[PDB]
């Protein structure tokens, strides 16, 4: 059954089984239209599709654009087939996905890189339109060909940018995978150290940091703990701003600015969808 | 809103609304 997929110019090994129909799942390899995400049985069928397919980017509204990097907001009710295909594609790299078919309650934020043939998929995150638990990300994926290049952190940052604009505090949906956890820890460390590096006051509450960053209070405390920056001396809880962490962060900040792997909030053109 | 964790083998409970003092190195 499905061990690889042909996706644009890439050949990708799958990590997990995804519930594609038996007709397709029986085959060793699937051929995907990189723009509309239709899955097909062969290279020749794919070629015939590519000759006819009108799509050169995701559906929905392009809400972020900085040069060749875009994010498209796709409504699972308005573009059901696309979003189902995206969820089946995603499950090939997720140990567990809570959802495939019933995509209507979700928004999908699809990040692309443009070149002269169109806007190519980098990754995405899904988000419930109405989350009872205030989750700002349901699932998140960077396509394998793009992994470990900074795009995952861009996606995470973007999810918190939406939350800030919504005047909400956000958290990723539990449970978090190994790679999910590492990524979020890295982002939270970056955000917290930036806040403390820019902050000049003598004391700070977790709530204030949460208000600025849109990061959940629990995730901030968890990060302070992870960096061993929560201390106890003379009956009081202190935030210990470590020298090595601040200095190491500025060196990383230099390399972050050296490349262009950052989301620029001035390149967001968004109001929360359909009033809601 | 309170969170519990252990620092140096001691269990603590911390408020998310109270101002927390920020320190650089400073002996302690
Ligand atoms: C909300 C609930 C969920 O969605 S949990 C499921 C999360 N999604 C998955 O597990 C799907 C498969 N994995 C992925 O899509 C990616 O690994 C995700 C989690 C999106 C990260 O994307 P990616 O573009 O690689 O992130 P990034 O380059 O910005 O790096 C972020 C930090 O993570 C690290 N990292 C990444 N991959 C690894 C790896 N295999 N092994 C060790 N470390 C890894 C990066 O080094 C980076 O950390 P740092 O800044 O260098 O400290
Ligand atoms: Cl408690
Ligand atoms: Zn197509």
């Amino acid at each position: 059954m499905i061990k690889t997929i042909a996706f644009g110019r890439y050949e990708l090994d799958t990590w997990y089984h995804s519930p594609y129909p038996e007709e397709y799942a029986r085959l060793g390899r699937l051929y995907m239209c990189e723009f509309c995400l239709k899955y097909m049985k062969s290279q020749t069928i794919l070629r015939r599709h590519m000759a006819k397919c009108v799509w050169k980017h995701p559906p929905g509204d392009e809400i972020y654009r900085k040069g060749s990097i875009s994010v498209f907001e796709v409504d699972g009710k308005k573009n059901k087939i696309y979003c189902q295909n995206l969820c089946l594609l995603a499950k090939l790299f997720l140990d567990h996905k809570t959802l495939y078919y019933d995509v209507e309650p979700f928004l999908f934020y699809v990040m692309t890189e443009a070149d002269n043939t169109g806007c190519h998929l980098i990754g995405y995150f899904s988000k419930e339109k109405n989350s009872f638990l205030n989750y700002n990300v349901s699932c998140i994926l960077t396509m394998p060909q793009y992994m470990r290049q900074g795009y995952g952190k861009m996606l995470i940052d973007f999810s918190y940018l939406l939350s800030k604009v919504e005047e909400k505090v956000g958290s990723p949906e539990r449970p978090l995978s190994d790679l999910g956890l590492i990524s979020y820890r890295s982002y939270w460390k970056e955000v917290l150290l930036r806040y403390l590096h820019n902050f000049q006051g003598k004391e700070i509450s977790i709530k204030e940091i949460s208000q600025e960053t849109a990061v959940n209070p629990v995730d901030i405390v968890s990060t302070l703990q992870a960096l061993q920056m929560l201390k106890y001396w003379k009956g009081k809880h202190l935030v210990l701003k470590r020298q090595d962490l601040i200095d190491e962060w500025i060196a990383k900040e230099a390399k972050r600015s050296n490349s262009n792997k950052t989301m620029d909030p001035s390149c967001l053109k968004w109001t929360p969808p359909k009033g809601t | 809103g309170m969170v519990e964790i252990e620092i140096e083998g001691r269990l603590h409970r911390i408020s998310i609304f109270d101002p927390l003092e920020i320190i650089l190195e400073d002996d302690l």
